DNA sequence: GCGGCCTCGGCACCGGGATTCTCGA
DNA sequence: TCGAGAATCCCGGTGCCGAGGCCGC
């Protein structure tokens, strides 16, 4: 039960049954009780370099001042190898009530020029609550966001004082395009920005890159050709929204796109990198995207 | 094709396992040689065995004494971990669990 | 539609032919598969698909390796394209599914469990490597000559039958 | 030659295997749960079938090689023979290097024995410390009651914390000042002062 | 040991 | 900087003081690692859990942008975990969780003598939860690699045995059947695994050898571990070492089957094996008793009946001299 | 020609210009 | 109906961390 149940999950994990995760489209999430409209507003439109973190070992959610203290005077002693770290509960960044609460980590610079600006959530992660024991509190997510110098010191303080460790979240092209499919079937008017993949194909010599951007509203069109159980988009809907466009591809450049990598999925809902440098959240979905997110998470974890 | 092609396995299994018992162990047209060919060849595969052998058993106890040696330790300083905790365990035994709470503020 | 039996085969000569979208790939695997010097004839195949245009006097195919480059998605729509030319009493034991670019985990466009659900769907081996890398291919192409030698018989206990025996 | 001409029969005789277990399969014209247990009570009895094959074949090459073998003793010095000799010489490097491998093992074995045995006891006593250092966290809820333990811990801190301040402007005034700090009897039982 | 052996009779 | 001294000059009679005086996170951590082989506590062995996996993970895609000189300190910290389990004698969950995660993505030799010792420390699991996940791929590449990857897998698997009777020992001392059927079929798989390797490879000397060193520690496992498990071999194995053409393998199965003898004769003392063990060994007996021959005639050519015993027995036959005094 | 030093520069995140499209002369 | 104001799509013009060069031992 304290270990032996992550052994099992493991155990599941790895054997690998049957994977396809028909998902919920994601659902008009109303932001949920307190979630300060400047802070969570100030968080969305910012470029979130995803991480996979391990639980945090003896953390609590009182200590706040304590650990913004212990990590200002971290912070700018590696600058002797002007800045403020609070932190700070979100209050509202959570799935299910049983989830640990979201909190930052911002470098505030004078004035509020937060230059780093870190973000642990866990979402609807109940995949490895329910598998740690209490003195964890495990938020699989980190974001980042401020220059990576940084990152790799706030990383370093964390891993010192809470045995909690950073592998560099990767989206591999296909969850990125589970995600690109998913965020195409979501319910929202006024798309702010145009369903871009980026494509890059693998050329030994030359890195071409393929913007296949389409007209937001036309993809949802596109989509709905390809959906056809409502409430949960499945693998093979996704695929073929997927291979529609590489059929409106290879039929226009004689080039199979499915031959290439997705890169970056840039969609109304949020925008998604491979490399780490992934989600943007342009709208109020993220309580889903980031669902999404932390669940993938889970699978570098466990 | 998972239940088509287990159909053929078993179909398959079925004709090998047939053939196989109809493999009487054909020695008869054995070799015309006198087998000094294929003998001072088996011999001379296991002369490149037994020194390709004898050079891994030699590592064998080499790892096993060192692993010896390594474990010794690892046991004496076991039995050491044994009877210190065994002695703090009667230690700690009625000497700190005869700890009152007014006792504790007298001592404050 | 290739058969595993339609020609006859030589006398030391394992014929696979490897199976992949990306060409280079297979022309490296192919060069790391024939780098050590083996004790067998080894005319190794090329192809991209299953087709594989009619010229007679090609020999007894012994393997078809169905090399599927898991960071793009065509090589499983030209595998599975492909994997529907081949005979049935061919995917016994002389087809494996090598899954190159694994382990990189960050350019895969498919889900190992998808190359796992199509090579367990069709009862074949599936042997992951990283192909674009000789620490990996020049010990994946020793593990394709021995599966060579089970398949084309030129072990004398083991069928290419008795193989998939051994990889479930 | 020859041992080429053996890989092909070898061969041959397993291509031939595969050619006639295949028409066969081809002459002959469910329970996916049990369809892999009729697939696997033949590779259990093929295996039956063909390692008794391969078990025969074995007995019958290497009694022809022993009675060949049995003409070798029949023949000249058969520079083999001198061959050999060092193999025997391999094997008193082997079998004694094994001799001491049932023991060496044995010896490893029942250190490893005794270690387990002295883990699973050790962490049988250390949990027991572990639930005694519990027992007293119950002692340390006997004094979060807090109904004169908190008022004298508390004038406790802030006796001693002028007590921390007193103590280091000795270590800081017996210092500045014309001290003649040691050379003195008093002094130095004050000094030295005991944290 | 025996597996850090079997390493270099691999490659010797 | 770090005790850079500057007494040097004082330590010429610094160092005449020294000679006067003569004449008139845990891994690296020895002293502390003590600690956590006494501890199965909850919050440590998960502190050093995803310790394990995000330097397994991260250090292993460290590979994938070097394989060659990131190949020695992951191969010298797959050392210290290895020495660390040695030591603690538990797989650490970390060390099976990332063996199941890279034995399908992984090849024959890399890091080949560190993974099949990682291996050997695997908490027994059920040989129903772990032979798919792990030993699935512990046939996928031991059936298509060498003989030296061969060699190193039964040899993995023979520490595994080790590791997994250990572990089945105390729990008949801390008080099975379901347990019990693991072990015999983790026997009988690799007995599966040691018959088509020995199909493989031509009935290769050295490959059986390690088989039978693997079959050293299946003799004796009633009287070593306690353990009811008396496994005999299987015939493409017995016979094949019989029937072999070394001695230093023949008198090694002749020293399996005396222990064979042995452990079945103090079973009989405690209490199927007893039918169809007995009439086995009673095969492996009658057909090999009456077989005892090429590497015996190799001895004789290099050569009364009890003095070729003593010419034998003195020249390191003791696996028969067990035998035969039984 | 290397050791800890330093300097350009691809990538990328944040700041105004002209097109949408709503409202006043 | 039309003219100025605001917002925001399209791509900069900027910020800022690895790579290459370079000078004692």
């Amino acid at each position: 039960t304290p270990l032996q149940k992550r052994l099992e999950s493991v155990r599941k994990q790895s054997s690998f049954i049957l994977t396809p995760p028909r998902r919920k489209i994601p659902q008009c999430s109303q932001l949920q009780e307190d979630v300060d409209p400047q802070k969570v507003a100030f968080l969305l439109h910012k470029q979130w370099t995803l991480y996979s973190l391990t639980p945090l070992y003896k953390f609590s959610y009182s200590n706040l001042k304590e650990y913004s203290r212990l990590l200002n005077a971290f912070i700018v002693a590696e600058k002797q190898k002007n800045i403020k770290v609070i932190f700070s509960t979100l209050l509202g960044m959570k799935g299910t009530q049983r989830d640990p609460e979201a909190f930052l980590v911002q470098i505030v610079s004078r004035e509020g020029k937060v230059l780093w600006t870190g973000w642990f959530c866990c979402v609807f992660g109940d995949s490895l609550l329910e598998t740690v024991s209490e003195d964890f509190t495990c938020l699989p997510l980190f974001l980042a966001n401020g220059a990576e110098s940084n990152t790799a010191i706030i990383g370093t303080w964390f891993q010192k004082t809470f045995d909690c460790y950073f592998s560099p979240l990767a989206i591999n092209a296909f969850n990125l395009s589970w995600m690109a499919a998913m965020w195409t079937a979501c319910k929202m008017d006024h798309y702010v920005a145009t369903t871009e993949f980026l494509w890059s194909v693998p050329c030994s010599p030359q890195s071409l890159d393929i913007s296949f951007a389409i007209h937001p509203e036309d993809a949802k069109a596109l989509w709905d050709s390809v959906h056809k159980t409502p409430g949960e988009v499945t693998q093979e809907e996704v695929d073929l929204f997927m291979d529609c466009l590489y059929s409106h591809f290879h039929r226009h450049f004689k080039i199979h796109l499915s031959a290439t990598r997705l890169v970056r999925v840039s969609t109304s809902v949020a925008s998604a990198h491979t490399d780490g440098k992934i989600k943007i959240l342009c709208h109020k979905y993220l309580i889903g995207v980031l669902a999404y997110l932390t669940e993938l998470a889970i699978f570098q974890i466990e | 094709a998972q239940l088509s092609l287990l159909i053929m396995q078993v179909k398959c299994l079925t004709a090998e396992l047939s053939q196989w018992q109809k493999k009487t162990p054909e020695t008869i047209p054995l070799t015309e040689d006198v087998l000094i060919t294929l003998g001072k060849e088996e011999f001379q595969k296991l002369r490149q065995d037994l020194e390709m052998v004898l050079s891994t058993k030699e590592s064998k106890n080499e790892k096993l004494k060192e692993d010896l040696e390594r474990e010794q330790r690892w046991l004496d300083e076991q039995q050491q971990i044994m009877e210190s905790l065994n002695v703090l365990h009667s230690e700690l035994k009625n000497k700190v669990e005869t700890f009152s709470e007014s006792r504790i503020f007298n001592e404050l | 539609v290739l058969r595993p039996l339609d020609k006859l085969p030589g006398l030391n000569t394992a014929t696979i032919l490897l199976v992949g979208t990306e060409d280079a790939l297979l022309q490296q695997l192919a060069d790391s598969m024939l780098k050590e010097d083996c004790a067998s004839e080894l005319k190794v195949h090329l192809a991209k698909s299953l087709p594989l245009p009619s010229s007679v006097n090609r020999p007894r195919i012994d393997l078809i390796v169905f090399v599927v480059n898991l960071h793009s998605k065509y090589s499983l729509q030209n595998t599975e394209e492909s994997l529907r030319h081949v005979d049935a009493s061919f995917f016994l034991g002389k087809v494996c599914f090598l899954a190159t670019g694994a382990g990189r985990e960050s350019h895969c466009s498919i889900h190992r469990h998808t190359v796992v659900k199509l090579a367990h769907t069709y009862q074949s081996p599936l042997l992951y490597c990283d192909l674009e890398v000789e620490g990996f291919r020049a010990t994946m192409a020793q593990r394709l000559v021995r599966v060579l030698q089970i398949c084309a018989g030129h072990v004398p206990g083991v069928s290419a039958l008795n193989l998939l025996s051994l990889l479930r | 030659r020859m041992t080429l001409l053996l890989r092909l029969r070898a061969q041959t005789k397993q291509q031939l295997l595969e050619y006639k277990s295949m028409v066969d399969a081809s002459e002959e014209k469910k329970q996916i749960e049990a369809k892999i247990e009729d697939l696997e009570n033949e590779i259990e009895e093929v295996k039956v079938a063909f390692e008794i094959k391969k078990l025969a074949l074995d007995r019958m090459r290497l009694s022809t090689a022993l009675k060949k073998n049995l003409e070798k003793i029949s023949r000249q010095s058969s520079v083999l023979m001198d061959n050999m000799k060092h193999l025997l010489e391999l094997n008193k490097l082997i079998m004694k290097s094994q001799q001491e491998s049932w023991d060496l093992e044995e010896k490893l074995l029942d250190i490893r024995k005794k270690r387990l045995q002295l883990k699973q006891a050790s962490e049988s006593k250390l949990l027991e410390i572990q639930t005694e250092k519990n027992k007293q966290k119950i002692d340390l809820d006997s004094m979060e009651n807090s109904e004169r333990i908190k008022i004298i811990r508390q004038n406790l801190q802030m006796e001693i914390k002028i007590t921390t301040v007193i103590q280091h402007v000795f270590q800081n005034l017996i210092l500045g000042s014309k001290v003649n700090w040691a050379e003195d009897p008093a002094l130095k039982e004050i000094v030295l002062q005991l944290e | 040991g025996v597996l850090a052996h079997l390493e270099r009779l691999e490659t010797q | 900087i770090y005790f850079k001294n500057s007494e040097n000059l004082w330590k010429t009679a610094l160092l005449a003081v020294k000679q006067r005086n003569r004449g008139p996170s845990v891994l690296n951590n020895s002293l502390l690692l003590h600690y956590i082989n006494c501890v199965r506590d909850e919050p440590v062995l998960l502190r050093f859990y995803y310790w394990l996996s995000q330097t397994l993970q991260e250090e292993c895609i460290w590979y994938k942008v070097n394989n060659y000189e990131h190949g020695k300190e992951f191969t010298n910290f797959l050392d210290t975990i290895i020495r660390a389990e040695c030591f603690l004698q538990e797989g650490f969950y970390s060390c099976e969780a990332f063996l199941y995660k890279s034995l399908p993505l992984w090849d024959g030799l890399c890091c080949r003598s560190q993974f099949l010792q990682l291996v050997s420390w695997i908490p027994f699991s059920s040989f129903s939860e772990v032979k798919p996940l792990l030993f699935d791929h512990l046939a996928q590449l031991f059936f298509t690699s060498t003989i030296y990857f061969k060699c190193s897998v039964l040899q993995s698997l023979k520490e595994l045995l080790q590791n997994w009777l250990l572990w089945l020992s105390m729990d008949i001392h801390m008080k099975l059947g379901g347990s019990m059927n693991s072990v015999s079929k983790l026997i009988h798989y690799v007995g599966w695994l040691s018959t088509t390797a020995m199909r493989l490879e031509s009935n290769n000397t050295f490959l059986l050898h390690f088989i039978l060193d693997f079959y050293e520690k299946v003799c004796d496992i009633y009287i070593n571990y306690n353990l009811p498990l008396v496994v005999l071999f299987p015939p493409g194995i017995f016979y094949s070492a019989l029937l072999s053409l070394d001695t230093s393998i023949l008198n090694q199965l002749c020293f399996i089957m005396h222990r064979y003898r042995k452990n079945l004769t103090a079973a009989k003392k405690n209490e199927n094996f007893s039918s169809k063990t007995y009439q086995e060994f009673n095969h492996y007996l009658t057909s090999m008793v009456g077989c005892l021959h090429p590497s015996f005639l190799s001895y004789a050519v290099s050569f009364k009946w009890s003095w070729y015993l003593d010419y034998l027995f003195s020249q390191g036959l003791q696996g028969l001299k067990l035998f035969i005094r039984s």
